[PDB]
RNA sequence: CAGCUUUACAGAUCAAUGGCGGAGGGAGGUCAACAUCAAGAACUGUGGGCGCCUAUAGAACUUAUAACGAACAUGGUUCUUGCCUUUUACCAGAACCAUCCGGGUGUUGUCUCCAUAGAAACAGGUAAAGCUGUAUUUUUU
């Protein structure tokens, strides 16, 4: 088994690229590489950049994107 | 704890019914729950709010998501309440 | 407090039922008490490939129904 | 009217749950459990079943004021008159109860108390191939005898789930009169005894399988159960599960809010001991000596329980046991770790290929069901059967196949590999084992016992019934092999009526020993001598009565008791010499390979090698049965005479028979 | 009034416990119920007469059902007694091939002993023969040096702001437990502590010693007599009036 | 529609409860149990439905509702 | 330290509804009368379905090494025995039977010894007894 702590744990130590998808929101996604790690899904992501989705990109700066509102992560 | 989950538990076994906040209705052989209403069942249909019916094996739902589960009534009569 | 009972769709191919009527797919790899789900990543539903291993969150399943019986 | 007993009327006992529930429920399997419980000699099994038909049911007729207050012991399912006045549980009568768990929720479980006495270890065969989990009740005191042992290794063999009910607490609280800390001791040293015997699987009172029971004074619990009834109040939600796992294994309070493996200055026992043995030494003394006011004050503040004005009045063994009732509420514990313990349903399929052959699972294609043993449960022929799958109805048209003949069928289906319906029946009448009273039913569906009236007529002992819609169905199915009773029989018993005029009367008797004592080999000798090989001394006795009583009612002479010897040879043979109107040698086996003989051509003769390491030769030519033959001359691999020696051996079988 | 500090005011009484008291019915006398101390006092008195075995599987072969066995069977277990047969012994075998001394074997001596332990089986036509018992064995052992809770005649064993229940007891056994514990393993008048008022004559101190084996190196006479008793015995109870 | 004046919702116990919920759906049916989380068991529920007209009518039978999508409950009529 | 249910409390409008209501004894007698206590493990009614099923229920007592007795006598009858030779009076076993010395349980009725109130809950307090409680993903932040 490999939890999901741990996932996010081996993805913060890759620093490979990751695209998170929002909660309750279907046309905007997030795309950058995690840098932190918190109890809950929390992390600090810098180099982010959101994406509009086709039913191509836009200019973001370094966020933490807040645990209540994520959907996907992968690395 | 919670008599409706000790309810539903008992209902183990039975063809109960599952409609969600979506409202897709399911009907079919309950497996599993746990306190949180995180429910299992086998041999399933699942029809839409539009009406379409969809025939599908294992699925497995999230008690947060879930509106409301009917169970038969036969367990009406006994045994857990008195 | 109990874990989610889902050894028996251990290394078997799901389709997770996400919020807003979107769905994922791929191979069950791990799971927790929260049902955040750890599985090797597939289409999002013509279709379309996203990611190598993915990490799905609790909150947004609707449902997740198993393709392999 | 009758002497050896059941109720004979619609005036059963009515039970606290509705029984149309209980019919439901075992509508779908995965919702029934068939216990199966086993111990030796007055460990309690069948005061346990009497107590758990109590807590089932509301006021029985059968039960008396005395048994009621405590005195005697309701052994409610030694329900003959023998068994009654025997003392002995002799018969698999057991019971069909909705009990429920810890979580509230209720499961229907057919129990089955069978014998302890280790003579009628047939039954206790019988109810284990019967029952999925096993409780395996032990005597605190005597602890793990060797018969336990051996129980424990017949379980393992025969894939079951072993429950463990160490039984007779009271004994040490109270006769033995060990300090608590002693009696912690004793319990971990009679648990380690049982691991030790188990192969693999660790039990202990964490888990849930390991039960605490004292079946005279009207309580069993486990840990778990305890927890739950009395350190709810205190301890919050999260660290409950944290709390039972510390309890027993040699961890400590420390006089502090947190627990700590390492033993401490201050106080003195386990926290097992401190928080629960103790406890119960406590309630034990208090109930037998202490002033009852104060009892009573303890009661209300400690336990939050009530005693009646009426039970303050009691006699004092009878006291305590509505004290410890009280305390320890109706055993739903028992049921819990049950349930825990045959949580894994993947055994069921590894038991059925044990008592048949590796399946290819059909449910919907045919029913089938192990007719188990034959029984005189109401007077009247039932067969005690496990539907294995289908469901099987009454008036239903079933085939049925005795395991005599099982070996065989699976030969002619290899072969195989028309419709050949060899004998069937009609079932008459279904229902449900309920201890003293048979409550009737129609179905009888997957994974659950039941008397059937109709089958018994068809074979002698062990059957598999079964009704097929198919040649592919029938194909697919297999046949139950015969049941190991673990006892061999070799306490032999000769017979002959006194009066020859009813031969035929005694000839009846003795096909009922048959039918209803599994364990027992009837020869009908050529010199008009039957023969009973019955398994020892108690039971050889039990079955004189049955016949001589209730199953003839004759005047019967009976020798002393021999045993069947058995013909052997200590070294080889010298002389080769033929018959006329063959030459076969003699030589003794290894002592070691007879041993695991008693426990594919190439596949045997790497599994002789393995054994004996004996000539390759030897094992090719290799052909046994019941002891081993061999075909190994110069010109039989030349000759086509030798070649086709199925027949040959058949002789050969009468010979091992009937010696020299 | 150190040992027997309860029962005396009372023991030696014409109504051997007085009128409206809470231990008996009232003056009708009718049914009793006494406190543990008393009782316990009671059973300590009482030492010579009710000297009973609290071991049930004592009475092997001296069952009231084992006695009727043997009646039936004309076959005295050497201690207890004997009477006339019941059926005549029609010894008219006529040398059958059954039960000769050709065919058997003579390993065991098949002793009268086992007749009536196993009736149906060793005795061949047995006829009206109750079934007897078949038991347990009972590890119980009582203090005679005024000690508590103690592994004395057999071995050892090889290897947040809340207590546990019961706390605040401070004491495991308490004073009078012994006693108590005592009186749990003991038969049948003492056992309890209420009951129905049995009459002077419907009390009997001698029937005890009679029904238990008797007291070894007794002379001739005395075991007789003890035979004569069971025998007396065992008739009454045979034939319920 | 006629009522006793009743203190907490335990007293009420299989009374003939309307149900109103968040998705716009009326379960009428009789409390059979409750929960600490407002999970409510229904005897011989009824929902009914309101399409954006009149009221759309569904017979269920013994039903769970969860206490997330309960708004309120009515008290519909007494026992029996 | 919250909540609801009950007593102990004022003064209420007192409807509303419940519950204690034709609201009135208790303890006992070597006191009665009756009933009933060995039968399909066996109880009694009630309607309904039509001598039997299905729901209602009730149930005091006695029973599993089977009994009202943790107790034990004596008769009568046959049959077999024994001392014996006549019988009674006896021996000891069997089978039926009875008698007796006792026992409960229930219902009345009495006898004795102690005693005496015909109305209280609601709005909620005051005080005390019964149980429950101690916002970051599945309930209410
Ligand atoms: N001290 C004590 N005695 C018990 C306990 N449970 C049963 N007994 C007694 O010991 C014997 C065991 O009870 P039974 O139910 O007869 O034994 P069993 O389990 O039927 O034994 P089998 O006849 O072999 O099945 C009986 O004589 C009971 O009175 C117990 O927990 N403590």
């Amino acid at each position: 088994m490999v939890p999901p702590i741990n996932c996010i744990f081996n993805f913060l130590q890759q620093q490979t690229p990751v695209t998170i998808w929002l909660f309750e929101q279907i046309g905007i996604r997030i795309k950058g590489k995690i840098v932190g790690f918190d109890e809950f899904m929390n992390v600090v992501i810098d180099e982010a950049v959101e994406i509009p989705v086709n039913s191509k990109g836009t200019p973001l700066g370094k966020i933490l994107l807040k645990g209540d509102n994520i959907t996907l992560i992968t690395s | 704890n919670g008599i409706p989950v000790k309810l539903l538990n008992e209902a183990q076994g039975h063809i109960v019914s599952l409609e969600l906040t979506t409202g897709a209705t399911y009907r079919g052989k309950l497996v599993e729950s746990e306190d949180s209403m995180n429910v299992q069942l086998r041999d399933v249909i699942a029809t839409e709010p539009q009406g379409a019916v969809t025939h599908m094996d294992q699925i497995f739902v999230r008690g947060s998501q879930i509106k409301f589960i009917v169970v038969p009534d036969l367990l009406k009569n006994a045994p857990l309440f008195k | 407090v109990s874990t989610p009972e889902l050894k028996k769709y251990m290394d078997k191919k799901i389709l997770l039922n996400i919020n807003g009527s979107r769905k994922v797919a791929g191979i069950l790899r791990g799971y927790d008490i929260f049902l955040n789900v750890v599985l090797d990543d597939a289409m999002e539903i013509n279709n379309h490939q996203l990611g190598l291993q993915t990490v799905i969150r609790g909150n947004s399943i609707i449902s997740l129904e198993a393709l392999d019986a | 009217e009758h002497t050896i007993f059941t109720q004979l009327k619609k005036n059963i006992p009515k039970t606290r749950y509705n029984r149309d529930y209980m019919l439901s429920m075992a509508n779908i399997p995965e919702r029934i459990i068939n216990v199966g419980v086993i111990g030796p000699l007055h460990s309690g099994k069948t005061s346990l079943m009497d107590l758990l038909v109590i807590d089932s049911h509301k006021r029985i007729p059968d039960m008396s004021k005395n048994v009621e207050l405590g005195w005697k012991p309701l052994r409610y399912l030694d329900n003959l008159k023998q068994e009654i006045d025997r003392g002995l549980s002799i018969k698999l009568n057991g019971s069909t109860l909705l009990c429920t768990d810890l979580e509230s929720k209720s499961r229907m479980i057919n129990f089955l108390d069978a014998p302890g006495h280790v003579n009628f270890m047939d039954e206790t065969a019988v109810a284990l191939a019967a029952s999925d989990l096993v409780l395996i009740v032990i005597d605190v005191v005597e602890g793990v005898t060797f018969v336990v042992e051996q129980l424990i290794k017949q379980s393992i063999k025969n894939n079951v789930a072993m429950c463990f009910v160490i039984n007779k607490l009271d004994r040490l609280i109270l006769d033995l009169k060990l300090p608590p800390m002693d009696a912690y001791l004793k319990l971990n040293h009679i648990i380690a005894n049982i691991n030790s015997f188990t192969k693999g699987n660790v039990f202990s009172p964490i888990d849930n399988n390991i039960i605490f029971a004292s079946t005279k004074l009207g309580f069993t619990f486990t840990i778990k159960e305890f927890v739950s009834y009395y350190y709810a109040h205190s301890i919050p939600s999260s660290k409950i599960d944290d709390f039972t796992t510390r309890l027993w294994g040699s961890v400590y309070y420390h006089k502090g809010n947190f627990r700590t493996k390492p033993f401490e200055n201050v106080e003195k026992y386990p926290t097992f001991v401190e928080f629960i043995l103790i406890p119960l030494y406590k309630i034990f003394s208090y109930a037998l000596s202490m002033e009852k006011d104060k009892l009573k004050n303890l009661l209300r503040s400690n336990f939050r329980v009530n005693l009646s004005q009426e039970a303050l009045q009691y006699d004092p063994q009878p006291f305590l046991k509505h004290v410890l009732q009280l305390i320890f509420r109706q055993q739903t514990g028992l049921v819990d770790a049950i349930t825990r313990c045959y949580q894994p349903f993947e055994l069921f399929d590894n038991k059925t290929a044990h008592l048949s052959i590796p399946g290819k699972s059909t449910p919907e294609g045919t029913l089938w069901a192990h007719v188990l043993k034959t029984v005189d449960y109401g007077g009247a022929e039932w067969s005690l059967v496990r539907i294995y799958s289908g469901l099987l109805k009454r008036g239903d048209t079933v085939r049925i196949l005795d395991t005599s003949q099982s070996e065989s069928r699976q030969k002619r289906q290899l072969h195989d590999i028309e419709d050949d319906e060899t004998p069937s029946c009609e079932v008459e009448e279904i229902g449900l084992l309920g201890g003293r009273y048979v409550y009737p039913v129609h179905e009888a569906h997957k994974g659950q016992i039941v008397l059937i009236k109709g089958i018994s007529s068809a074979y002698i002992k062990s059957a598999t019934l079964y009704s097929v819609k198919s040649k592919e169905d029938m194909k697919q199915l297999k046949f139950f092999k015969p049941l190991d009773y673990i006892t061999e029989a070799v306490f032999k018993i000769v017979l002959q009526p006194l009066l020859p005029r009813e031969l035929p009367k005694l000839l009846d008797a003795l096909n009922k020993i048959s039918k209803y004592y599994p364990g027992v080999i009837i020869k009908v000798e050529e010199s008009g001598e039957h023969v009973i090989l019955g398994n020892g001394e108690l039971y050889m006795d039990c079955l004189l009565y049955d016949l001589r009583a209730s199953y003839a009612k004759i005047e019967i002479k009976i020798s002393d008791p021999l045993t069947v010897f058995s013909e052997s040879c200590s070294n080889e043979s010298f002389a080769s010499i033929p018959v006329s109107n063959i030459s076969v040698a003699a030589e003794p086996m290894d002592s070691k390979m007879i041993q695991d003989l008693s426990r594919p051509r190439k596949l045997s003769k790497i599994l002789r090698t393995e054994y004996g390491w004996d000539s390759l030769a030897s094992r090719n030519v290799w052909s046994f049965y019941n002891l081993i033959n061999d075909t190994l001359p110069d010109e039989i691999s030349p000759e086509l005479l030798s070649k086709y020696k199925e027949q040959i051996i058949q002789g050969f079988y009468w010979a091992v028979k009937e010696g020299p | 009034s150190q040992d027997d500090e309860y029962v005396k005011d009372w023991l030696y009484d014409s109504r051997p416990l007085e009128e409206d008291s809470k231990k008996v019915n009232g003056t009708s006398y009718k049914k009793w119920s006494f406190d543990l101390p008393e009782m316990s006092n009671l059973y300590r008195l009482s030492t010579p007469l009710r000297d009973e075995v609290t071991d049930k599987n004592y009475y092997y072969l001296f069952d009231k059902k084992s006695f009727f066995n043997g009646k039936a069977l004309n076959n005295a277990i050497p201690g207890g007694p004997k009477f006339e047969p019941l059926y005549p012994r029609e010894e008219e075998e006529d040398y059958n091939e059954f039960n000769s001394i050709d065919r058997v074997i003579f390993r065991v001596p098949i002793r009268s002993e086992y007749k009536v332990a196993f009736p149906h089986l060793y005795n061949s036509r047995p006829r009206s023969v109750r079934i007897p018992w078949y038991n347990n064995p009972v590890s119980c052992i009582i203090q005679n040096d005024e000690e508590y809770d103690t592994p004395a005649l057999f071995f050892d064993p090889s290897l947040e702001d809340f207590a546990p229940l019961l706390a605040e007891e401070e004491e495991l056994i308490l004073p009078n437990t012994k006693d108590a514990m005592s009186l749990y393993h003991s038969p049948f008048p003492f056992n309890r502590t209420k009951g129905k008022m049995v009459r002077a004559q419907d009390v009997a101190l001698a029937k005890k010693w009679f029904l238990q084996h008797p007291d070894e190196e007794y002379p001739v006479k005395v075991k007789v007599s003890y035979q004569k008793l069971l025998k007396n015995y065992v008739l009454n109870e045979l034939h319920p009036t | 529609i006629q009522v006793a004046h009743s203190s907490r919702l335990a007293n009420l116990i299989d009374y003939k409860l309307r149900v109103l919920t968040q998705d716009g759906r009326v379960y009428i049916g009789q409390l059979m149990a409750f929960d600490k989380h407002m999970n409510l068991v229904l005897n011989e529920c009824i929902e009914e439905r309101v399409p954006k007209i009149k009221v759309e009518k569904r017979v269920l039978g013994l039903t769970i509702l969860r206490g997330e999508q309960i708004l309120s409950t009515v008290v519909e009529d007494k026992p029996l």
